[PDB]
């Protein structure tokens, strides 16, 4: 694993019922900033009006690059 | 069809 | 996988924006009328409007019966 911050692209959407969560489209750039565990990082990316969204998401939902 | 997302891991 | 028809439980919420995809809540218990292949089910359940909706949703996200 990198160190981080990283960057990931979402292999699939990600929408989640938690509000911790970063919730994504399939193809979404995101930088990693912490891996919080085993399974999960904790990342974000801009939206349309160029604020930061962030939260946690799964690591199986995403590649490294 | 492409591939199914995993099943995601416990919170 | 048991021979269709069969009963699964949602254990995650799917809310795909794809057309024929299925959208589901957590617990959601839904019919599988077809195995579409290694990594989808085709099924349908009647949604809280009682309108009976169909189409395909990922294996991972449910357990049988
Ligand atoms: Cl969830
Ligand atoms: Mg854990
Ligand atoms: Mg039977």
């Amino acid at each position: 694993e990198p160190e981080v911050p990283f960057k990931v692209v979402a292999q699939f959407p990600y929408k989640s019922d938690y509000e911790d969560d970063l919730n994504f489209e399939k193809d979404q750039e995101i930088i990693v900033t912490s891996v919080e565990d085993a399974e999960w990082y904790f990342g974000e990316y801009q939206d349309s009006n160029g604020d930061v969204i962030e939260g946690i998401f799964p690591k199986s939902f995403v590649a490294v690059q | 069809r492409g591939p199914a997302p995993p099943p995601p891991p416990h919170r």
